[PDB]
RNA sequence: GCAGUCAAGCGUUCAUAGCGACAUUGCUUUUUGAUUCUUCGAUGUCGGCUCUUCCUAUCAUACCGAAGCAGAAUUCGGUAAGCGUUGGAUUGUUCACCCACUAAUAGGGAGUGAGCUGGGUUUAGACCGUCGUGAGACAGGUUAGUUUUACCCUACUGAUGAAUGUUACCGCAAUAGUAAUUGAACUUAGUACGAGAGGAACAGUUCAUUCGGAUAAUUGGUUUUUGCGGCUGUCUGAUCAGGCAUUGCCGCGAAGCUACCAUCCGCUGGAUUAUGGCUGAACGCCUCUAAGUCAGAAUCCAUGCUAGAACGCGGUGAUUUC
RNA sequence: CUCUUAAGGUAGCCAAAUGGAUUAACGAGAUUCCCACUGUCCCUAUCUACUAUCUAGCGAAACCACAGCCAAGGGGGCUUGGCAGAAUCAGCGGGGAAAGAAGACCCUGUUGAGCUUGACUCUAGU
RNA sequence: GUGAACAGCCUCUAGUUGAUAGAAUAAUGUAGAUAAGGGAAGUCGGCAAAAUAGAUCCGUAACUUCGGGAUAAGGAUUGGC
RNA sequence: AGAACUGGCGAUGCGGGAUGAACCGAACGUAGAGUUAAGGUGCCGGAAUACACGCUCAUCAGACACCACAAAAGGUGUUAG
RNA sequence: AUGGUGAACUAUGCCUGAAUAGGGUGAAGCCAGAGGAAACUCUGGUGGAGGCUCGUAGCGGUUCUGACGUGCAAAUCGAUCGUCGAAUUUGGGUAUAGGGGCGAAAGACUAAUCGAACCAUCUAGUAGCUGGUUCCUGCCGAAGUUUCCCUCAGGAUAGCAG
């Protein structure tokens, strides 16, 4: 209603949403594409220099390090731990395809979860080894 | 465009009025005129509840 | 000069002068003709409209892009408790106007009509058609002579009625009067009808049905003294202009040396008698016939009335008319519903409508649950219940 | 409004002179007026002045006066209130044109040309103080003014003139100082202009920067070195192109169009 | 000004409209000679091109006088003096405009033929048959009447063989002659056989 | 509507006015399209010709390939960002404003449209619906 | 315009004393659509926002007439002012131009110098140029610069109101105002018409443009409901519950108001114009006209819609006991 | 009396590092553009306080020939028409020799006094 | 007390609680705010608002009288325990 | 346009021309009666909706400035030569 | 014109007093370390310069279609802005006086007075032009034209009236 929440959360000034960040940290293709990339002319660090968590290009390699050691980073790293929230949750909570929601939670518990964690380990290795 | 008042259109419309398009109305008047008669007879029975 | 940029004016010169009406009750100005042949029929019913709600349907409009495809819309509910007939006036036609020359009354009349005729009920001895019915004793004779007059002369017959405001959730005790025209044939049939209907009552079905282009009049929503800018729709002068930005800047010229009747000024807004015409009846419900808000499609046994009632208004316990769009007027008024003035199969006024879901969610907030059963079920057991 | 101002000072003046940008004098000549002058007013004398003879090499100015002294007299010239060249040459030349018209009592002398060529500055370097206004922008003077020296001679200065030919073309009108660069819509598209005009060594010396391919690179590499870029993190195409097109016409980056080959 | 640009409109639509006889295509370039006469054609338009320029000149010269006009009378006379000159220029254009009006009517009514498509010419003496071939091979209304020069211009008709648009051309007929002089009617056919490709 | 637009165009809320940059969905290589006029627009005093979803607009490329720049061309809008009502009852809106460039007949330059094309735009123009991967 | 030429006529009578209509010849720059980049001293203020109305000398919409008008599109003309006529760029100036939408971007009048302004009135400051021995002024050019109503009468817009026995309810309608507009979709159709390219329209249907009158179901906006929660600083010993921060700030927020930023609705009877006709004279042919008469434009007068004469009018109710 | 066009290949010889005023810095100095941002605008809507408004007490001023409805004509009042019904309240900014800034901006005086010149007559000083 | 601060904000001692009131909550104003989508299309002119702002660390161009320009520009952060 | 003469107004009311410096009439003490001027006699408005002979129909006649201007002519409008 | 009175406002000089948070930058000098034959050339400190800089009180007065225009006010109020350690701000004392003073020069300022202050007198200064000019009745009743002074103004002169 008032001015702050308006001029952060307009439709124009929208961040990437956590579902798609979870799906880009899920598998080692979509990590390593975002880690490599081409040289873009537009984007801050001529591409490059990109936290996958906070979907955010930096200028320098140094101003990544200072980002990574910070509560603004650790904010999102907590938010991406659990099941990432989709329509299946808010449907199931009414009482409407539980079994698809339970089969999703089973696969995220068993198959996808430790895969996407074991990617984040390789991010923690890759970023700190490069920097 | 043609106006509301255009002679061609109002001469066209008057051919429609007469045919299928008044028959709808003159059925509906006969449907209501029944219900107005059947509305009385209820109230004439409601009198006969007291006349008993 | 010559303006140099042509542009339409602001506001209609037809609707003028833009003043307050004479009565919380727009008077009808015209009735349909008189096809001297048809069965006798009331031409207009008066109710109290008191609602607004949201109806979907599917719209079997052959041609349109929404054919065989479900549409949502807004519909207003006019509550319409049955009308009762208590006078007839005969108008003779003249080289001057139409003159009325005979009102006849129904022997006994309700407390309601009496209260109409009185400005201070809480004192008056209530002494009205007492002396009238006093005359009306003996073969009644005098009344028969006056009915005879009407039969003989007269070229329209108008029926006087009133309402049963004592049945509306509304609190004003005092009922209205009106006049309504009978359209069927001969003075004789008309007047005989009115006689064999004195003191009786006329429901809402027996003046209407589904699918019918009916037009409403009323005196309609006041906003008091208003500005030139939001009375005519004029522009606003740029910013921090001397002597105000909400006005017409230039109002005149060296000739004529007069402000003109056409230059959009400040004054009253709303409380005018308007006619809006061609509104389609959708659903005519009966205060007995429970499960109104239901449908052949819904079956979910529930009344039109929404949760916590309508707003500023009760609960619709009688013949209600639904319409579509918006009658002029605000909740609790009195809209008189005139039928058609003319055959009108603009092929719109023809498609037999079928409603697929009537909305009965709360209006005093954000709607979420139709029936309180729904609400409770969803929430589950709460605190003090159990 | 300005072509009216032109045909005034031709009609007023007794020797028109016609100043020429000593980078590219063939482009900056104009025909048209000279064709008019011979037909209508043969008694008006007419004479070129090459100036900006700083901004090309010494043989090139010497060549151009050779290739133009065929059709008309010509001076090679350079204008500064303090540190000039051709000043005593031009005074000497005018004082002759006076002494021919010994009846006349006075003799006005006009300064036709393209914009930004140095008419107002030449008037200043004759007077040896600041008399006309001047700027690096094209359209500085808007109307004529008489300026005396020697009593018997009066200088005049009209505003600059482009003749309205179909070609021309837009980039050709750019690369002599005529358009104020601020008002062009996409400057980026014209930069392949200055890459064509300039030698790459000179453009590499100036900014400074090292090598590339296409102008779209050259702007980017420049704009990242200049540090001249928008919020997050797009390199400034328009403004940096805008500044190159200025430095070109102002004479921060050296170029010159070649004379006709010798014989 | 406004009376000036009244004419300089009206003529410009003529000059822009008419087909520009050289730099068309040598078949058409010829054909319009053999109908309309190419010199009269080119002159008549060039007269209108000149008369365009004089009206502009008269407009621009008088308007420049009319800014020094010191009373209503002087100005009024200068105005009438401008519009009389324009009227005189246009009154001197009576013979070309009558000519062009009639070539416009005719040149609309020519058939379009593509030179570049597959065609076939249909040639010979008068009275042979070669219209009634064209009548029966294709859809076309061409007259079939027993005397010599019934057809006076190139008629056309199309037909599909092997899923492909052809075009027949019936063409009025030739006599043997001493061949330096043949008629504008006969010459159409000779230039049709000369310029066009085809069978 | 004019040429290309099949059937009756139906009303929705007017998002983009004149001089309003919107993205390019097709794969021609324009980055974003600056609106300069709206076809089938009225005339009122002081009103600005406003486009909406499924409307043809004249549009200059501001950033992109040098070939596509420096010339106006038609374009169909495929996402609005301002909300509009569907006649089945819901208001809705997309993440951002978007268009695709096209000839006056309504035939497309690009082979494929990225992102979700709006539903009204798909019904109105057939050749958009052919290049639409994602509808709605 | 100047200089002639022919000659229906004037010149009291009149051919050839002088004038003299309608026609008509002379160039003001090349007969082959080449360019022709010609922009050549307005010594006076207008230009624009807001808003109304009028004229018609009609740009568009309606109906007609004529054209080598086959369609399609267009040009020229007739009646016609009912109804529309836009969005921007450009002051090294715009007495204009361009490009874009559009059914169309017609021309004017009364303008809007006390409703508000930008240039110019326009003074005191200053600089540059020209002129003057100088004080100074001007062929110029550039920059900075306080006039501020209504509370009076009228007009305009809304709002009460004494008096015609009292008081109440229901009505009539003189007069005045009046409103709707434009486009394209399906179908007729890929038919008529055409060698082809291409290509309509009346019946029957569906949506939108501009305008208008409403309305708040729904979506959006707004919040002193200071409704609930939260945040900073300080203050009440702490919790609690609170105060102050010129509504302290942040989130959500019903109700109310409200938006082509939201939804609904906006007509059919008479008499005519141009023109097309009928019978039919004047005039033993003939003629749409003289008598008479049929059709026919978005026009006109009504229907419908708004107000209801506060010195226009009707019907009906009750009419005080000290 | 006779007389003036040589300099040649992307930067030249030269002169006491530079070839310069295309002068850094500073500016409530004048002007153009770009980003960001926005109710400037499309197109307006809503909210708060203090006014206005009604009441109690208190209570001025400008201005004022008389006045106060229009049309046409007479080289607000007269002539010819339209018309015209007490008493009033809130707004309003068209008109009112209703005012009011009213002076300005031109023209005329033999008139004022500020200033300047080989104007006339004197004069301090030298 | 907060804070870099005789800034602003809240308190103790001391000192005021004086300014004609009351009842409503129309238009127009004065002072002050917020606004979907677009983002200078407004205007003679981005006028006026909006945005930026404290501190720490990374980083900082042309030009220069070599002192400057420079808080250039542009980034990453900030509570509580 | 500049010269010459004679009237009218200025110092001057009154009747008529709907109204009016110069146009038509007109010798201003205060009253009464009669008769007229110019101009008028459908009604406004005092006085013939008099008498007589002709002419004219105008889809905005004319009732006049007249001895002019738009003017010279266009018409299958009417009458007399 | 004569003769007086003003520096309490304000202009400048002089004598004597008083007043001006907290930040940013970091000049010479000096110390240590690293190169050098020396001159000195790099690194880290220290030090605290400047008609330097952000910015309080102070002094000022840019901008706003600001508020208010018989106002709170014969110059105020609100917001925004300039400057803020010195060519700074300011109290008292003291000097300069009118055709003069004083002036970082605007003809600024000299007690709401300034291209020449204020007060009294000569003085009822001067009238070209403007405005006004006081009872009744009766009788008589004009003139706007020549002519010359070189002309316009200023007039002389004839004519008209009793
Ligand atoms: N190097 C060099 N530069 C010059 C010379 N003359 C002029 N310039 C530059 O050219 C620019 C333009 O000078 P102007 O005299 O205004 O040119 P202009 O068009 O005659 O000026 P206006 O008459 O006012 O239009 C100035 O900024 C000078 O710096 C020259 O001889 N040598
Ligand atoms: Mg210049
Ligand atoms: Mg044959
Ligand atoms: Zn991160």
């Amino acid at each position: 209603m008032g001015r702050y929440s308006v001029k952060r959360y307009k439709t124009k000034r929208r961040t990437r949403d956590l579902d798609l960040i979870y799906n880009d940290l899920s598998t080692k293709e979509s990590v390593q594409k975002l880690l490599n990339q081409p040289l873009d002319e537009t984007k801050p660090g001529l591409g490059q220099h990109y936290c996958i968590h906070c979907a955010k290009y930096m200028e320098t390699a140094i101003a990544l390090k200072t980002h990574l050691k910070g509560k603004v980073h650790k904010r999102r790293v907590k938010e991406l731990r659990g099941v990432p929230y989709t329509q299946e949750v808010s449907d199931a909570a009414a009482g409407y395809n539980l079994n698809k929601f339970l089969n999703r939670v089973q696969e995220i518990t068993q198959s996808v979860g430790p895969e996407k964690e074991s990617n984040e380990a390789l991010l923690k290795e890759h970023l700190d080894s490069t920097l | 465009a043609k106006s509301l008042r255009a002679s061609s259109h109002l001469n066209a419309k008057s051919v429609k009025r007469r045919g299928v398009f008044q028959k709808a109305v003159d059925a509906r008047e006969q449907r209501i005129s029944d219900k107005l008669k059947e509305d009385l007879l209820k109230q004439k029975l409601e009198d006969l509840k007291k006349k008993e | 000069s010559h303006r140099k940029y042509e542009a339409p004016r602001h506001g209609h010169l037809g609707f003028l002068p833009r003043k307050r009406a004479a009565s919380i009750r727009a008077r009808v100005k015209a009735f349909p003709k008189d096809d001297r042949s048809k069965p006798v029929a009331l031409t207009s019913f008066l109710g109290y409209k008191a609602g607004m709600t949201t109806i979907v349907r599917d719209l079997d409009r052959p041609g349109s892009k929404f054919h065989k495809r479900e549409v949502v819309e807004a519909v207003t509910v006019v509550d319409t408790p049955p009308v009762v007939v208590v006078g007839v006036v005969g108008y003779v036609e003249t080289p001057r106007g139409l003159r009325s020359l005979t009102t006849v009354w129904a022997e006994h009349l309700s407390d309601e009509v009496k209260r109409r005729f009185y400005k201070n009920w809480y004192k008056s001895k209530k002494k009205a058609f007492t002396k009238y019915s006093a005359k009306y004793a003996q073969d009644g004779a005098g009344i028969e002579r006056e009915l005879a007059r009407i039969k003989k002369y007269a070229s329209v017959v108008r029926v006087l009625v009133h309402t049963q405001i004592r049945k509306t959730p509304l609190a004003q005790k005092k009922a209205h009067l009106a006049e309504i025209q009978l359209n069927g044939g001969s003075i004789s049939e008309k007047v005989d009808w009115a006689r064999e209907h004195f003191e009786k009552t006329v429901a809402v079905d027996s003046v209407f049905e589904q699918n019918e282009m009916i037009d409403a009049i009323a005196v309609t929503k006041g906003h008091g003294f208003e500005g030139v800018t939001h009375r005519w729709g004029t522009k606003k002068l740029p910013r921090k202009t001397h002597r105000g930005l909400r006005k017409v800047a230039c109002i005149g010229a060296w000739h004529p040396a007069h402000v003109m009747w056409s230059v959009a000024r400040a004054g009253q807004r709303g409380y005018h008698s308007r006619t809006s015409i061609n509104h389609k009846i959708y659903r005519v419900g009966k205060g007995d016939d429970e499960a109104n808000g239901a449908t052949s499609f819904d079956r979910t046994k529930k009344t039109i009335t929404p949760m916590g009632g309508f707003v500023h208004y009760g609960e619709i316990k009688n013949d209600f008319i639904m319409v579509k769009g918006c009658i002029p007027g605000n909740r609790k008024r009195i809209v008189t519903l005139r039928k058609s003035l003319y055959t009108n199969t603009s092929r719109k006024a023809l498609e037999e409508v079928s409603l697929k879901w009537i909305d009965t969610a709360s209006k005093f907030g954000k709607g979420r649950f139709q029936t309180p059963a729904e609400k409770h079920a969803f929430m589950g057991t709460l605190k003090k219940d159990l | 409004r300005i072509w009216n101002e032109l045909y005034k000072v031709i009609d007023s003046s007794d020797v028109v002179i016609h100043v020429l940008d000593a980078r590219d004098p063939l482009g900056t000549r104009c025909k048209s007026v000279e064709e008019y002058m011979k037909k209508e007013t043969p008694h008006k004398h007419l004479i070129y002045v090459l100036n900006k003879c700083d901004l090309v090499p010494t043989w090139v100015a010497a060549a151009w006066v050779k290739h133009l002294s065929k059709e008309r007299p010509t001076l090679a010239f350079h204008a500064s209130i303090t540190n000039s060249f051709g000043k005593g040459s031009l005074i000497q030349l005018l004082r002759q044109f006076s002494q021919l018209h010994t009846d006349r009592k006075q003799i006005s002398v006009g300064f036709i040309g393209y914009p930004n060529t140095g008419k107002s500055s030449i008037i200043n370097t004759l007077r040896k103080k600041k008399v006309c206004q001047v700027a690096p922008i094209p359209g500085e003077t808007k109307v004529w003014q008489y300026i005396t020296l020697m009593k018997r001679i009066f200088l005049i200065d009209c505003p600059g003139i482009v003749p309205p030919s179909s070609k021309d073309s837009e980039e050709d009108i750019l690369f002599r100082g005529v358009v104020r660069v601020e008002h062009v819509t996409h400057p980026e598209q014209y930069i392949p202009g200055v890459l064509k005009r300039c030698q790459v060594k000179h453009l590499e010396r100036t900014y400074e920067i090292s090598g590339w391919k296409d102008a779209t690179e050259f702007i980017e590499i420049l704009a990242r070195k200049q540090g001249r870029l928008l919020k997050g993190g797009e390199p400034d195409e328009s403004g940096v192109s805008k500044q190159i097109l200025n430095d070109f016409n102002r004479g921060k980056i050296p170029w010159f169009v070649l004379p006709p080959e010798k014989e | 000004k406004y009376t000036g640009e009244g004419f300089v409109e009206k003529f410009e639509d003529i000059l822009k409209g008419f087909p520009n006889i050289n730099d068309v295509h040598p078949f058409h370039r010829d054909l319009m000679d053999t109908l309309y006469e190419k010199n009269h054609y080119k002159i008549s338009l060039a007269a209108i091109s000149r008369a365009k320029s004089l009206v502009e000149q008269v407009a621009r010269d008088y308007v420049r006088l009319l800014k020094f006009g010191q009373s209503l009378f002087q100005c009024k006379q200068l105005k009438r003096a401008a519009l009389g000159r324009m009227a005189t220029i246009v009154k001197k254009l009576r013979d070309p405009l009558a000519y062009l009006e009639q070539v416009r009517q005719h040149i609309g009514r020519l058939p379009s033929i593509d030179p570049n498509t597959r065609t076939l010419l249909i040639c010979g003496y008068p009275n042979v048959g070669k219209s009634s071939f064209l009548r029966c091979i294709t859809k076309s209304d061409v007259d079939v009447q027993p005397y010599a020069f019934t057809t006076k211009s190139l008629y056309v008709g199309h037909f599909d063989y092997k899923y492909l648009r052809f075009q027949a051309i019936d063409t009025p007929g030739i006599l043997d002659r001493p061949t330096e002089e043949m008629n504008n009617i006969e010459m159409q056919s000779i230039y049709a056989i000369a310029h066009l490709r085809s069978c | 509507s004019g040429n290309g637009a099949q059937g009756t165009k139906f009303r929705i809320s007017l998002g983009l006015p004149v001089g309003a940059i919107m993205n390019c969905a097709d794969n021609s290589g324009a980055r974003n399209l600056y609106i300069i006029a709206v076809k089938g627009s009225g005339s009122r005093l002081n009103r600005l010709p406003a486009a909406s979803l499924g409307d043809m607009v004249m549009a200059t490329v501001k950033k992109g390939k040098p070939e596509l720049r420096k010339k106006v061309m038609p374009a169909i809008v495929v996402r609005q960002a301002k909300s509009w009502r569907r006649r089945d009852g819901v208001f809705l809106y997309f993440e951002d404003n978007a268009g695709v460039i096209a000839n006056p007949k309504g035939e497309m330059k690009g082979s494929a449209i990225t992102g979700p094309v709006g539903k009204e735009c798909a019904d109105l123009w057939p050749r958009v619906a052919s290049n639409s991967g994602v509808v709605v």
